């Protein structure tokens, strides 16, 4: 061995296995997946109740970078909202020196490119962290994006990170996210996030939603409650 | 910036880097150091000459003012590098506080330079050992020594170096009140006391004494025949 | 092989912080009783050579006219700790225009005592006693390798720490006067010691409310030696 | 094991041991119990001594008007986010004329944190802080970690031995939110003496307690005045 | 970020300095290169086989100028190449700004080996791993140096860089004397060539530049076939 | 062969090798990707083929053709992290020269101050040396079309026809014997020769949507991207 | 980044340093160079190296640094980092003559020297420098002077010193053929010759193997003189005249 | 003025095979002398000197800087330097101190080595050379020493009557002057010889 200590040694074969080990990193947290509808995106992070002692609404993992960007992350936490922090306070110095709000295209190169420095050296680590940003324009439709802790970003038309990664994908390409609005999608969202972690390994959990586009007038907030209850309402249809 | 911590402790509570320069001590020659009621003498042993060198290029016993002179033991490349840092503040003291410096505040330089020096980065400590004598004001001769952890410490009678054991056990054997009492009479202290030590039969040895008014006097090699000479001849009648 | 000077263990403490602990049971053992008449402190000296003088070396300092010292373990690196509590009762001084108290004092120096690393590089190897008389009566402290200090009432520290802990918890109550707790505690360090005791293998020195802080000599001290 | 040596280094399974062992160290230090009602937020510590006559080291600091703290671990890390939480809180006061908002102040205690555990030759922060406090929306417990992840909660409780009062808060939480300061704190008062050995347990000068209140400034109570808060327990059932 | 600052290039306990041993044997395996000077200007030639047919011989150069009248070859390897070269154009700049002059061309070996000594003892790198040929029309007398990846520099008449230097350096022995021209060293440095080639020496598989007193300059490819022509 | 940490960091080997450099060429190979340019008379086309294993990824944000400056444009291979950070290098650099010096930089100045940035990785034993290549294509007056490849080494050199990726050397066995045969180039044998290349190599015979053509001429020197209708013209007459 | 480190600063258990002492072992071999003075005068010769029969044999010399305008040194060991310690006390005895307007000492420039080079011995992380060098020159304070520097930055006055790949057998041998103040600047000459007689393993004295240099006091010159090579090799059969004479008559 | 503070008065001419350069030996302040032995020109190795006028500190300060870079330069090469090459040296150092000035102006005269011919130019106090082929002056009394130079000198001139031109050019310019005189040295160098006389000036 010795050749997957640092960051900055290739392996015999060619590749830096300490990128690979914060890969994996990625796969102990739960379940966060988004799919954009036709006009909006909507995220949806299922949540460990680690015991009853927590307050509901606690440690919430699906952040707010800018008024139209959000974020939903998977990993270990602390290095989430580093990230978070970085990526808020990139969109800022966009406005203030250009004059307008950021767009994704740029956002999700400039973000992940900061990833990808540490993924250079011996001094530092690489993140342990995947996460996902959407956001809605009215000049350029719904965005998804996607950082591995490599610094690979794309596109999407839905995309997941957890520990079922394959296991949640696998039902999003059986919706039809082109042409339908996001209403319908938030009960969709939520289905295929319930046939998910069997009730084995977890004892309870928790739906935490989000949602963006021009039903919510461009900017990035929370479900409502009741919303979100139907969704619930929706939930134990899945038996059949 | 080399920032890399050198000394560290050991398992067991030792910091290995200074008590490995202690053996480095250990194996240069022997310096000897007493003092007298009135005038100190301290010297020298093993110069190792090999009669094609020029002989004040490789003296041990030099002088930080007026009143203080200083020997040392250990390796000579960082020993000559912490005598000009002395002569600097030695002197910088008297654009101060007006009185010449005293040779209890130059050890206290010393000592306090070699310890912060085995606390920074990137540092090996330094390996060498220190006697300063000094005549002070008032006219009280007393010296010092220097550990290279950096304990200043002192003495009535001392020597490091090479064999530095055989000879401390020789003066606490030796050193009584009588043996102070005339200046040629402690020189034949010094002269025994190396003599007991790596062989140096009149050529291979260098005393200095100071009259706590003069300066540093070395005298050549022909009273030190001539102390060699009586010092063997009360030990030639008496046994 | 090697780890660095901030690696924690799997016990979970760290290494050199806990090397450090093993460092100051080389060192002369030392001895302080807080007594609401006032602070008695002492130590011996470990006398090597019979050429050594004897009082070239101390481990009783002063640090103001009202806070003593004493120290243990290794001797060349305690006196960059006295001096940076030297200086900061001073820039108390200057402007408050009183006397920083025993505790922040303490404080001051345990912020100082855990700060080495590899920017701007080991723990010190000393251990410290500190008395003296502020405005809540006399106290007594005692700080750390570690950076941890709290208030004693009766604290040995040095190679016989543990022996002379157990003989002293014994004797100490919380109505001594001083000139028994002087008393009590040579009698502690006459068994704990090599040599025999006599007024030059120790000193002491005292803290009153009513003086400052008074260090005993050879003329004043043997009288207790003889009285024993 | 050569994947435990540095904070950089990753294990091929995704597990930094260095942030892993300096959980070790908050699990070393003595139990301390927070819990909150509607409107007041009460942590309760136990505290520790060497010897009998040496003092016991006090756990409970004094942050601002509206804020305390809790610590367990080593204490010279303790001081050293504590006079960077005095510094934060005090400069929000200095600029926006304002008391800073507890939870945007553990926000920062996360990203200060987060920093040494992933340079390199640089250690975690081995302390457990358990945070009290006021925003305008009542009432916050919240805990830290060395692994820079806070975590909001209504009752926890960290240190040595400290599994067994979380079994006696859940069993009693239903309760915490109806109830005043009197027995609330004897709540928390019956959480401490779970997690001691089976014949001593609170003996006046071992315990601290702390109010943050909803008309009340944070106090701090030191061993003469717990003792109206301590009466009125009952003998432990054995 | 920051650096290492420490060097990784110590003494052996035989005392030889590992680290530029090793950078000598890629020097031994790179292309041949000859280099003589002969009593009215200084000959260089390398050998450029390029590996298949799909290369573009015309643009690279191996053979460099450094100023009007100082060219300069290698035989190492390639990107090592082009960083002391930037360096060296740059240090004839600052002479020149000063002095108003041309450098001469021992006061510019002064000033390259003086970098490649600071790199081999400085923290965090590894050393060159080039040697160079240089030569130079100054004060009307032709000047050859060799320099190498510790540091050093000579002055030769004749010698050879690369592949078979060893016989390449036997075989300049038996060939140059003091007295030859500008051209028929030409002809004496592709015979030495020659001794390590492929089968085919054609215009493109090799680079010839010379000095004069009327400074340095690069053959082009038309009269290097004429050179190449009537050979052996 | 190996002596001390040799196969670490990028010092030297007892041999004269130094194997950190050479690890990191078949970090290339991990892409499992290949692509094909080639100069004509008065043109240069980049083919390459792109892989979209799902349906739920956007299939318009997986270009490796990018637009370095307005009349240069480029292909990546390698992977993709370390791809899209060199490319920001170049556009970067060309915007410095048009600055600094007025007119629009050569081709070949540009890949020279990439080569220089890729050489001061394996000189410095602290940092990681870029595992992806380069290849440039560009109209430069009084010389015509112009191919350049940079490699992670620091080493470039100007082609006739180039392939980069996991099967190199069996496409350069095919170009190598269509070129000496000396035919004349034109616009549209260009672009027949570099398909046909990757077409007998891959052996795939596919439709106009795995691929991607970036082309420039002496008529349009704009770096310019083919549709799929277009791509479709050529592919229908390559099967005559 | 501390696995890589090597670690050239600390000492070792036993008391000494490694470091240093690998780089006078490579001193040890790769050159030889001597010096010697009893009166008026002072010489350094030198054996060179790289006898191939293809240089140009300029610069003036090879091993010969003309350091002061009163003072010269001679070289040994690695000389890549001769370069860049000989440029180095070049502008500190210039940087003296601009503040005190006054041709330095020549003890007193080796001791600042000696101080660059000890400090790399001493921190930094650095390899140290492997070389040893000579010092000849002229001061109004002491007359001719000779001195020797060592890679652990240690210097030393002398008579009669070599540092060649046999030094220890020429120093044996210097100490049974001298006189103190009585060997003028041709009995030097003779003895200088004698002496690389017997430690070049390569025979016969060819005189382009060797390099003298002298260093006379004129009025206000201090001509350091390298003496060319027409007249080294008068000198080498003067010293094969007298040497068959002595032998045949004992 | 500036340089009026200690006044000076330095002149080169060129001869036939040789070259002549002369100046003024007054040490003072505003209108006391101090000395009359003021050295203001300094040999820069052999059959080449240089002039320096204007203020006394940066007379005796650039003498120095300029002796510290040529004894580097002539030990890192192993030949004397050019006249040619010390003039941009010389520009070279007083334009570092573009906005801190030295207030001096510098003459070099000499022979080059190689092929003895003769060299002069003059710099202001920020280094724009000028050569030329006939004389050049500097100092406070520059006007005086135009009109000597204009109406007295001849193209090819033997060392004896270049002596004589450049004496009485200096001996009636620096008379005129007020704050210059006490004395003119004078140096006439060629290439076998060199030769510094001294004249017998108003002492007044």
């Amino acid at each position: 061995t010795g050749y997957d200590l640092s960051a900055s040694t290739f392996s015999p074969d060619g590749r830096v296995f300490q990128v690979e080990y914060a890969m994996k990193a990625v796969e102990n947290s739960s379940t966060a997946i988004g799919i954009r509808c036709k006009d909006g995106v909507v995220f949806g992070v299922e949540k460990l109740v680690l015991s009853k002692l927590y307050e509901e609404g606690s440690n919430k993992r699906l952040f707010n970078v800018d008024r139209h960007v959000g974020m939903a992350v998977a990993g270990l936490l602390a290095d989430a909202r580093s990230l978070a922090d970085i990526a808020r306070e990139e969109a800022s110095n966009f406005r203030s020196n250009f004059g307008y709000n950021i767009p994704l295209k740029h956002l999700a190169d400039r973000v992940a490119m900061y990833v990808h420095a540490y993924t250079l050296y011996s001094a530092v680590r690489p993140f342990g962290c995947s996460f996902m940003l959407g956001s809605y324009s009215v000049n350029d439709g719904a965005q998804l994006y996607m950082i591995d802790p490599s610094g690979v970003s794309y596109g999407y038309w839905g995309c997941a990170i957890g520990k079922a990664r394959q296991a949640a994908k696998t039902e999003i390409e059986k919706l039809q996210m082109k042409e339908m609005t996001c209403r319908d999608i938030v009960k969709e969202v939520a289905k295929i996030i319930y046939i998910v972690h069997d009730e084995v390994k977890d004892k309870a959990f928790e739906l935490e939603l989000s949602w963006v586009g021009e039903l919510t007038n461009g900017r990035h907030e929370i479900v409502p409650k009741d919303i979100r209850e139907e969704a619930e309402k929706y939930a134990k249809e899945s038996l059949k | 910036s080399y920032d890399r911590a050198i000394t560290v402790f050991s398992p067991d509570g030792h910091l290995f880097q200074v008590e490995y320069a202690q053996e480095a001590v250990k194996k240069g020659s022997t310096a000897v150091g007493v003092r007298g009621r009135d005038i100190v003498v301290l010297g020298v042993e093993k110069k190792s000459v090999a009669k094609l060198q020029d002989e004040r290029t490789v003296r041990k016993i030099c002088a930080l003012d007026d009143n203080v002179c200083m020997a040392f033991a250990g390796l000579t490349a960082d020993a000559r590098i912490v005598i000009n840092r002395a002569r600097v503040e030695c002197q910088s003291h008297r654009l101060t506080v007006e009185d010449p410096v005293t040779v209890e505040y130059i050890t206290r330089y010393i000592a306090s330079l070699k310890q912060r020096y085995t606390q920074s980065n990137g540092r090996r400590p330094f390996g060498i050992s220190a006697l300063i004598v000094g005549f002070d004001f008032d006219g009280t001769p007393r010296l010092y020594q220097t550990d290279p952890s950096g304990t200043y410490h002192a003495w009535k009678a001392n020597a490091i170096g090479r064999g530095a054991k055989s000879v401390r056990e020789f003066l606490e054997k030796n050193y009584t009140d009588e043996a102070i009492e005339t200046d040629d009479l402690t020189i034949k202290l010094v002269i025994k006391a190396l003599l007991e030590v790596v062989q140096s039969g009149g050529k291979n040895i260098e005393l200095a004494v100071m009259r706590r008014d003069q300066s540093l006097k070395i005298l050549n090699p022909e009273e030190i025949e001539k102390y060699v000479a009586e010092i063997e001849k009360e030990k030639e009648e008496n046994e | 092989y090697d780890r660095g000077v901030n690696t924690f263990s799997p016990e979970g403490r760290l290494f050199q912080v806990e090397y450090a602990i093993e460092a100051i049971k080389l060192g002369s053992t030392a001895i302080g009783i807080q007594t609401s008449e006032g602070v008695c402190l002492a130590v011996e000296k470990r006398i090597t050579s019979p050429l050594m003088e004897p009082s070239s070396i101390e481990k009783i300092v002063e640090i103001d006219a009202h806070i003593g010292c004493a120290m243990s373990g290794l001797i060349a690196d305690a006196k960059t700790l006295i001096d940076k509590a030297r200086v900061e009762t001073q820039n108390h001084w200057f402007t408050y225009n009183e006397t920083m108290t025993v505790e922040s004092v303490t404080q001051a120096v345990s912020n100082l005592a855990l700060q080495f690393g590899e920017e701007d590089s080991r723990p010190f190897g000393v251990a410290l006693l500190f008395g003296g008389v502020d405005e809540k009566g006399p106290q007594l402290f005692h700080m750390d390798p570690s950076g941890t200090f709290v208030q004693c009432d009766a604290r040995a520290i040095g190679s016989a720490s543990e022996g002379a802990q157990s003989s002293l918890q014994e004797v100490y109550h919380k109505s001594m006067t001083l000139k028994e707790a002087i008393k009590s505690s040579l009698i502690i360090l006459k068994q704990v010691m090599e040599e025999k005791l006599n007024a030059t293998n120790i000193e002491l020195a005292t803290v009153q409310p009513g003086q400052n802080f008074h260090m005993f000599t050879k003329e004043e001290l043997e009288e207790v030696i003889k009285d024993i | 094991n050569q994947y435990d040596n540095d904070v950089t280094v990753w294990s091929p399974q995704g597990r930094i041991h260095q942030i892993e062992y300096a959980m070790e160290a908050v699990k070393q230090g003595s139990a301390t119990v927070g819990l909150k009602s509607k409107t007041h937020a009460v942590l309760v510590a136990l505290k520790r001594a060497q010897s009998e006559l040496a003092a016991h080291q006090k756990k409970i600091l004094h942050v601002d008007n509206h804020i305390g703290i809790s610590i367990a671990g080593l204490t010279a890390d303790a001081r050293l986010l504590c006079n960077f939480m005095r510094q934060e809180c005090l400069d929000s006061r200095f600029v926006f004329d304002r008391p800073l908002p507890v939870s945007r102040l553990v926000s920062l205690i996360g990203s200060k944190t987060q920093i040494p555990t992933q340079r390199y030759g640089r250690r975690p922060y081995g302390v457990g802080l358990l945070i009290a406090g006021y925003d305008d929306m009542g009432p916050h417990i919240f805990q830290t970690c060395p692994s820079a992840n806070y975590f909001d909660c209504r009752a926890m409780s960290i240190g040595a031995r400290s599994q067994s009062a979380r079994t006696y808060l859940e069993r009693h939480m239903s309760e915490f939110m109806e109830c005043n300061l009197n027995e609330l704190v004897k709540h928390g008062l019956r959480a401490l003496r779970e997690t001691l050995p089976a014949e001593q347990d609170l003996t006046t000068k071992n315990v601290s307690i702390g109010i943050v209140g909803k008309d009340l400034e944070f106090t701090i109570y030191d061993d003469d005045d717990v003792s109206p808060f301590l009466e009125g327990l009952e003998e432990r059932p054995q | 970020e920051r650096g290492y600052s420490f060097s990784l290039t110590t003494f052996s306990p035989s005392g030889k300095l590992v680290q530029i041993e090793y950078a000598l044997a890629a020097v031994a395996g790179g292309a041949p290169s000859v280099g003589i000077k002969a009593a009215n200007g200084v000959v260089l030639a390398t050998e450029k086989k390029q590996k298949s047919i799909l290369y573009d011989e015309r643009s690279v150069h191996k053979v460099e100028p450094i100023t009007k009248h100082i060219g300069l070859v290698y035989s190492g390897m390639g990107p090592d190449y082009r960083v002391l070269v930037h360096r060296a154009r740059k240090l004839a700049q600052q002479y020149y700004l000063v002095y108003q002059e041309p450098i001469p061309t021992a006061q510019l070996v002064q000033r390259v080996a003086s970098v490649m000594q600071e790199y081999t003892q400085s923290g965090g790198v590894r050393p060159f791993g080039v040697s160079l040929l240089i030569c130079g029309w100054n004060e009307g007398r032709p000047y050859l140096f060799q320099s190498d990846p510790s540091g050093a520099y000579f002055a030769w008449k004749a010698t050879a860089m690369g592949k078979n230097y060893v016989n390449g350096k036997t075989f300049l022995e038996k060939r140059y004397n003091e007295d030859l021209e500008l051209e028929d060293a030409i002809h004496t440095a592709i015979l030495t060539l020659k001794e390590s080639f492929e089968g085919q020496m054609t215009e493109d598989n090799i680079e010839v530049g010379i000095c004069n007193e009327a400074g340095f300059r690069r053959l082009t490819p038309t009269e290097v076939k004429d050179y190449l022509a009537a050979i052996a | 062969s190996s002596a001390g940490f040799d196969r670490h960091i990028t010092i030297f080997s007892p041999e004269g090798r130094l194997y950190q450099v050479e690890y990191a060429f078949k970090a290339i190979n991990q892409g499992g990707l290949t692509s094909v340019a080639v100069r004509g008379k008065d043109c240069a086309v980049i083919v390459t083929q792109k892989k979209v294993p799902d349906k739920l990824l956007d299939s318009s944000t997986v270009t490796h053709l990018f637009k370095i400056t307005e009349n240069i444009g480029c292909v990546m291979t390698g992977m993709t992290a370390d791809s899209r950070s060199q490319v920001q290098r170049a556009r970067y650099e060309a915007a410095n020269w048009k600055y600094k010096y007025g007119y629009e930089i050569p081709v070949d100045m540009l890949c020279k101050r990439i080569a220089d940035i890729s050489q001061v990785y394996t000189q410095n034993a602290e940092m990681r040396p870029l595992g992806c290549c380069m290849i440039l294509i560009g109209i430069d007056e009084e010389q015509g079309p112009q191919v350049y490849k940079c490699d992670p080494a620091g080493y470039y050199c100007g082609f006739k026809a180039t392939a980069a990726g996991v099967k190199q050397t069996e496409s350069t066995s095919f170009l190598e014997k269509k070129v000496k045969k000396k035919f004349d180039w034109t616009f549209e044998q260009t672009v027949e020769t570099a398909i046909t290349c990757l077409s007998t190599v891959l052996s795939i015979d596919f439709k106009p949507s795995e691929i991607e053509v970036g082309v420039v001429t002496v008529e349009n020197p704009k770096f310019r991207i083919l549709t799929e209708a277009e791509i479709d013209a050529h592919l229908v007459a390559l099967a005559e | 980044s501390r696995r890589y480190d090597s670690r050239t600063t600390i000492f070792s258990p036993e008391g000494r340093l490694y470091q240093v002492e690998y780089a006078m072992e490579a001193i040890g071999h790769a050159g030889t160079c001597l010096g010697i003075l009893a009166n008026d005068g002072v010489l350094l010769a030198a054996e060179r190296r790289n006898i191939h029969k293809l240089l140009d044999e300029v610069f003036f010399s090879e091993k010969i640094y003309k350091l002061n305008e009163d003072m010269a040194c001679s070289v040994a060991g690695i000389t890549s980092d001769a370069n860049v310690l000989t440029n180095e006390l070049r502008l500190i005895a210039q940087r003296y003559l601009l503040q005190y307007q006054e041709p330095i000492p020549c003890e007193q420039l080796v001791t600042a020297l000696c101080d660059i080079k000890q400090a790399y011995t001493q921190f930094g992380g650095k390899r140290p420098f492997g070389v040893s060098l000579l010092y000849i020159g002229w001061d109004k304070h002491y007359g001719f002077q000779l001195y020797q520097s060592d890679p652990s930055g240690n210097y030393g006055g002398w008579k009669a010193t070599c540092i060649g790949n046999n030094s220890a057998a020429a120093v044996s041998m210097l100490k049974q053929d001298y006189k103190e103040g009585e060997m003028t600047l041709k009995s030097a000459l003779a003895l200088a010759i004698k002496v690389l007689n017997k430690t070049m393993d390569v025979s016969k004295l060819s005189a382009e193997k060797v390099e003298i240099a002298t260093l006379t006091r004129e009025n206000g010159k201090t001509v350091i003189r390298v003496l060319k090579q027409k007249e080294v090799e008068q000198l080498i059969k003067k010293h094969e005249e007298e040497e068959a004479k002595a032998e045949r008559e004992k | 003025s500036i340089m009026s503070y200690n006044g000076g008065a330095v002149m080169a001419m060129k001869g036939k095979n040789c070259v002549a350069i002369a100046a003024d030996r007054r040490f003072g302040i505003q209108a006391q002398m101090v000395t009359t032995d003021f050295q203001k020109i300094f040999p820069m190795g052999d059959r080449l000197y240089i002039g320096l006028a204007g203020l006394a500190t940066d007379v005796q300060t650039v003498a120095q800087r300029l002796k510290f870079r040529l004894n580097l330069y002539e030990l890192k090469e192993g030949r004397q330097i050019k006249p040619y090459t010390l003039m941009s040296m010389v520009a070279n150092l007083l334009y570092e101190k573009r906005f801190g000035p030295y207030y001096t102006e510098p003459v070099i005269a000499g022979l080059d080595p190689k092929t003895f011919k003769p060299f002069i130019c003059s710099l202001d106090l920020i280094g724009c050379p000028m050569v030329t082929d006939d004389f050049v002056v500097s100092g406070t009394c520059a006007e005086q020493m135009y009109g000597m130079c204009e109406s007295l000198w001849e193209p090819n001139m033997d060392p004896d009557h270049l002596f004589e031109t450049i004496s009485q050019a200096m001996l009636n310019a620096v008379d005129r002057d007020a704050v210059s005189g006490m004395g003119v040295i004078v140096h006439i160098i060629e290439k076998d010889k060199i030769t510094t006389r001294t004249l017998k000036a108003r002492m007044d």
